DNA sequence: AGCTGGT
DNA sequence: ACATGTGTGCTAAGCGCACCTAATTTCCTGACGGCAATCCTTACCAGCT
């Protein structure tokens, strides 16, 4: 529950459990497939949740389940980019962090569709990102000003970019 | 509008003399000298009585302060964002486009009675750059309603077209 | 028992606070950009003001071991000093601590030359930095105090560091819309030469504004932390009353020398305090009569009135003061006929209100 | 007759509580609960605590219903960090909510007239502090709208009810989706491979004890059943002002009334008067009151309109009677005296 | 019967609810991003302090108030911050501070408050004119001390301007009016700009009780015309406080 | 002990300071448009002076 | 003799 | 914000301008400072109630 230097709260984790599942135990099979996770650090207990995900079994690429197998370091790395400067524990833009919940629970709905990697993709999924990056955004520059239209711009081009990790 | 229009045709008909008292008024108000005023109740009465819609009387006495002052003619399509923009590609990048650009998002925050410097400063620099058409009618209507922000945002994003072009 | 301190400074183009590129800053206020001045700044201003240097007693600082190493002639004790605060708790020099300054000059001096030990010196230095009240400059701006427990000795503990401000200074707010403007200037290079070019082409922002800049005083926090006296109260009251209308901030002062006065005080004594942010949620667009500190004036006694009548406060009423020397600006043009005191001075506003404080005057507090 | 309500759930924050939220992390679905209405109900008639469980849930958990979705809310999330000890000791429990921010909503409640009937009496008039399933989230609109009628199946009741719309240019959702629940149309029937299960079903209620219940997608474009609303009501204030009347008919007999009140004559320069001038622009004029104009000679009102048109033009007007508006009027008039050209008009 | 005080309040720069990382908090309402403070914010701001306390059955049976979230009447607009630190003790270099930076907003807000019947007479205490005396309280309580935050270097505590009492028992917010986040002209204030939203709101909704209207001095108008749209445009401190309590009892 | 100078001149028409595009110097003082010059141009014009010659002895240069 | 704040 | 207060009695028509014109070089800053905590335990043990 607490955005640290190196953590940005963002959803249900169904990203983080797919590379020793689909290369090591079981992997690619058909039947609907359900991800149980139970954070808890140390002796406290956070959350609990559920996610019924699709997979028939269509093979698998191992780079980009990769990637998919961590997204909050990318989420994080996103949300750390301040306005402007390159400090590195600033914390960034924290509205940011608000419309992150959202974006992942509307990614998410098949999440098992971007899993398998039909049409799917993660280039494709940040589009969601932009209507909630606009509006973000008329609040962050509130000038009808070239400038601030610009800097609007720049922030819409704001994306999670993958991590080989 | 069809009243505006001809508020910018009987600006054109004046002569010598009525432009020369008028350009003398620069950032004075129309009542400390006479016949300022009655050139500017001759310009502006007749013009409620034939059509239905007028500029606001703020805005026709600036506008016909700078027009006495700059002499542009009237042609559809050259609004202050398109020439604008067109004169800030003819620019290097790193020094002296923030300052045009700075000189014109100058206007963007600023209300019609204090535009009169600011608008001199940017039809200084595009008497410069030695431009003839300005739309009189649609810097005019694009003005009477200069307090709502989607005209600010479109003239705004007027200027971003023309730049990226 | 709290003060509320009010001005209206109008100022000449002046850059007297900037941000990281050096801009003026600027805040939204009522939907409008307003020209605006840093709180901190403002304390710091009153703080190194030249009427302050009798009270002038808290010390904010990260290089303590190079003020135990100043004043010991011979003696050199600037590692174990180091030693002795690097496991005080601060870790590397260090942190910033705030203090009052010949208290630790001195006993910290005593305190650490002595070949008594390592670890329970520490614990006494730690000590001597917590119970380091006796300063009213640290009563006023506030001040905690948070060691790190990593690098640090599980023998070594910290008292309760909790030390309340009794000084609400707000952001210097304009009245009017900020108009921001660009200084050009060029760094002419003294020797000739074939270019005939400026050394440095620069970038400065100033902004000419009339502020309405705005303090509090918590009397009562204010000798809460400043134990049972009252005299050093009273003193560090007419001191920050003399500093606030004779100080300005040390921006760029050498290139603006903008050393206005404030032309408006308004002290009013309630257990409620209000800033008149909202007399100029109207932006003050100046008229061909008058001039913007008249028009300022006017709005904010239009304020004054809907809130002496519309929030009337009878049961304390308002003991609304003015600065208007020999009447030269006066508040109740056409009604506001409410200022008890209207006065054409500053030390006797000063006297004035140390006298409602309490039996008090001028003159003999100011020995503390 | 009329077998349903179309409950209006719309406000700027809104949750209805998730089955995922045990610890700090309390979430929302993306749909009304059937206890997330139910308790607005049982608010609404003036119970709760453990009055609900008996004759009030089991008195409608025989009875389907249809929810519909006018536009789906993003989720937010609002820090919330509860005190615990401090206003035990000062360790500051920790907490985040999910929010359903600017969602509005259509509940169905179908089966039979009787308690539709007594609850149609229920959302306006009887209150218990009624709120959109989260105590600190207000309802925005009246929730007794869309009155009750007859239609006979789900879709007909969920779609013959008119959408509204708040201003004029606004994006609207052509696909409206549908949360039906399920439909045992013969005795046996398994649900279809796409239902997914909702916990929303109480057999108590405090503590919370539930049920589970099978929920089936549906979808619904707009056009065949369903249609935009009329909207009105201009969210633009700019506060109003007449202005350019010469006469309508009651110009010309209001101006003589000050003409000779006046005895024909000017006021501040006195001398054989033509026109009239107005002040106090609290209405420009259509309908005038006679102890507002001011019958004026022509100079002096000329030196009205140098005033008045320079500088703001605004409401307030001049009313040439308290002298503090005296020496720019004769100064004013002594230009007009001194440079008016009468061949070059007015 | 029920208490709706709908309640405007502009706020002078400064930062007063924040979140993990120190911004204003923000809502999403007309399809904008508009700043908020929480609602249990401001509802323990009502409590822990003495002026109010001159009520333990109305926050503790549960409890007695619907507070909203208040929600800006235009768009949030965050702004951001620059602080250094001095270093007061000469140094070989100057500078020793956190060097960090800290994020404000200045915002006009909106707030719905609710009071029943029952919920107010149950709530008793110890009379049944005790049911009329708190809720007096609180009708001026409710904009007697803004919260708490950042005031000892951001000075803010700007009393409201206008205010809205409804004895309407139907509970609807007129969040409705701030769909469309308020512009400004140069004619008219802010405040004034919101406060003719919320009476061209209220002219509506009556098509398909009263208004108890506040404004001190009567410089805020509901409506511009001779037909208001509240026929109680008055108010000076406790008056309206005993008109409350004889319209109750 | 800190002197002061407060100086009242009248100027001819003159351009003594001006920008980049070659306007004068501009400030906002009372809300109303004041024409400006710079400290620093008084500031090198008492420097560079007809009489501060045997006062002289800085060069803030780069070469 | 147990209890509670610290390690 | 022309009309309307005529009061012996207040005209009026023809006429209103074209063209050459706007330049550049170079000059643009380095460094120092960037917060600690606290939001579940290797849990029993001894200062003393
Ligand atoms: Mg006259």
């Amino acid at each position: 529950l607490m955005s640290n230097d190196r953590y940005t709260f963002a959803d249900r984790d169904w990203y983080s459990p797919l590379f020793s599942y689909l290369h090591a135990e079981g992997n690619s099979r058909q039947g609907k497939l359900w991800l149980v996770g139970f954070a808890s650090d140390k002796a406290k207990s956070i959350d609990i949740w559920d996610k019924i995900i699709e997979l028939e079994g269509t093979d698998t690429n191992d780079e980009l389940l990769a990637q998919l197998a961590n997204r909050a370091t990318a989420l994080n790395a996103m949300r750390k980019k301040p306005l402007r400067g390159d400090f590195k524990k600033s914390v960034g833009t924290p509205q940011i962090a608000d419309i992150i919940p959202h974006a992942e629970n509307r990614i998410a709905i098949n999440a098992g569709k971007m899993t398998e990697n039909r049409g799917y993709s993660w280039q494709d999924a940040d589009t969601e990102y932009g209507e909630l990056l606009t509006k973000v955004a008329y609040s962050l520059e509130p000038a009808q000003t070239v400038d601030a239209r610009l800097k609007r711009g720049n922030f819409i081009s704001r994306k999670p970019w993958p991590i080989i990790p | 509008n069809r009243g505006t229009v001809d508020f910018i045709a009987s600006l054109e008909n004046l002569k010598e003399g009525d432009l020369g008292i008028l350009r003398k008024l620069r950032g004075a108000r129309l009542d400390e000298k006479l016949p300022g005023f009655d050139l500017f109740s001759a310009l502006w009465w007749p013009l409620r009585q034939k059509n239905q819609r007028a500029p606001k009387r703020e805005v026709a006495w600036l506008i016909a302060k700078l027009f006495a002052e700059f002499r542009f003619e009237q042609r559809e399509g050259a609004t202050l964002p398109i020439l604008m923009g067109g004169i800030c590609r003819k620019l290097e990048p790193k020094k002296e486009l923030p300052r045009v650009l700075a000189r014109f998002d100058q206007l963007a925050s600023l209300d019609i009675m204090q535009m009169e410097e600011p608008l001199s400063v940017i039809m200084g620099i595009l008497r410069k750059h030695q431009q003839v058409c300005l739309d009189w009618v649609g810097l005019t209507d694009v003005l009477s309603f200069w307090e709502q922000e989607p005209v600010k945002r479109e003239w705004s994003d007027s200027f971003i077209k023309a730049y990226k072009i | 028992m709290l003060i509320e301190i009010h001005m209206i400074q109008n100022h000449s183009p002046a850059n007297l606070n900037r941000d990281d590129l050096g801009a003026p800053k600027t805040c939204y206020f009522g939907g409008v950009l307003r020209s605006r001045i840093s709180s901190q700044c403002i304390k710091r201003s009153i703080r190194t003001s030249n009427d302050f240097k009798a009270l002038l007693g808290g010390v904010r600082t990260r290089r303590l071991a190079d003020l135990i190493q100043q004043e010991a002639g011979e003696t050199e004790c600037w590692k174990k000093a180091q030693e002795i605060l690097n496991k005080c708790g601060f870790k590397n020099t260090k942190m910033l601590v705030f203090m009052s300054k010949d208290k630790i000059k001195d006993l910290a001096r005593i305190v650490l030359d002595n070949s008594l030990g390592l670890t329970e010196a520490a614990q006494q230095v730690a000590n001597v930095i917590a119970q380091a009240t006796l300063a009213p400059d640290i009563a006023l701006c506030g001040r905690m105090l948070e060691p790190n427990d990593k690098d640090k000795d599980k023998k070594v503990k910290w008292s309760n560091t909790t030390v309340e401000a009794a000084l609400q200074v707000a952001h210097a707010i304009s009245t009017h819309i900020a108009r921001p403007e660009i200084d050009y200037f060029v760094a002419a290079d003294d020797v000739p030469g074939e270019d005939a070019g400026a050394g440095h082409i620069g970038e400065s922002m100033f902004a000419s504004a009339c502020f309405y800049k705005y303090f509090s005083i918590d009397w009562e926090q204010l000798v809460k932390n400043l134990k049972g006296d009252t005299n050093l109260a009273a003193h560090t009251v007419g001191a920050f009353l003399l500093a606030a209308a004779k100080t300005n901030p040390s921006g760029k002062q050498n290139s603006f020398a903008a050393h206005n006065y404030p032309d408006g005080i308004l002290v009013e004594f309630k257990n409620s305090p209000i800033s008149y942010a909202n007399a100029f949620v109207r932006p003050v667009s100046v008229v061909k009569e008058s001039d913007l500190v008249e028009q300022s004036i006017g709005q904010l006694s239009n304020y004054v009135n809907d809130i002496r009548l519309g929030y009337y406060d009878e049961q304390s009423p308002v003991i609304g003061f003015w600065f208007s020397p020999n009447n030269r600006y006066p508040l109740g043009y056409k009604h506001s006929k409410l200022a008890s005191r209207n006065i054409g001075n500053l030390n006797e506003l000063v006297g004035a209100v140390l006298d409602y404080i309490g039996g008090f005057k001028w003159e003999e507090v100011q020995k503390s | 007759p009329p077998n349903t309500l179309f409950l209006r759930l719309e406000g700027a924050l809104q949750s209805w509580g998730s089955n995922e939220a045990k610890f700090a992390l309390r979430r929302t679905a993306d749909a009304p609960t059937k206890s997330g209405v139910l308790g607005l109900l049982c608010a609404a008639m003036g119970i709760g605590r453990a009055e609900a469980a008996d004759s009030w849930l089991p008195k409608l958990a025989n009875l389907r219903m249809g929810v519909r979705i006018d536009r789906p809310g993003i989720r937010w999330w609002d820090f919330h960090t509860v005190g615990a000890g401090q206003r035990t000791r000062a360790e500051t429990l920790l907490s985040r909510r999910e929010y359903l921010a600017d969602a509005s909503f259509l509940v169905a409640l179908q089966g039979e007239p009787e308690l539709v009937a007594k609850l149609s009496a229920a959302l306006a008039k009887p209150v218990w502090a009624i709120y959109l399933g989260r105590k600190s989230c207000p309802p925005s609109r009246p929730v007794c709208e869309h009155p009750p009628g007859f239609y006979n199946t789900l879709e007909e009741a969920l779609s013959a009810v008119p959408l509204q719309k708040r201003w004029h240019n606004e994006p609207l959702p052509q696909i409206l989706p549908c949360v039906m629940d399920w439909i045992p149309g013969y005795d046996g029937e398994h649900a279809p491979d796409d239902a997914e299960i909702h916990y929303d079903l109480p057999v108590s209620f405090q503590p919370p004890r539930h049920l589970p219940r099978f929920v089936i997608r549906r979808e619904l474009v707009v056009g065949e059943d369903v249609q935009v609303s009329r909207e009105t009501g201009t969210s633009v204030w700019r506060p109003k002002g007449t202005r350019a009347d010469y006469n309508n008919s009651e110009y010309k007999k209001v101006r003589a009334e000050r003409l000779v009140m006046d005895h024909a004559a000017c006021m501040v320069c006195k001398a054989p008067a033509t026109t009239v001038q107005h002040v106090n622009y609290r209405r420009a004029g259509g309908k005038e009151i006679p102890e507002d104009l001011r019958a004026l000679c022509r100079l002096c009102a000329d030196a009205c309109t140098m005033l008045e048109y320079g500088s703001g033009m605004t409401t307030n007007r001049i009313d040439p009677c308290d002298p503090i508006w005296r020496e720019r009027i004769l100064a004013k008039r002594k230009e007009i005296v001194e440079f008016r050209s009468r061949g070059q008009r007015f």
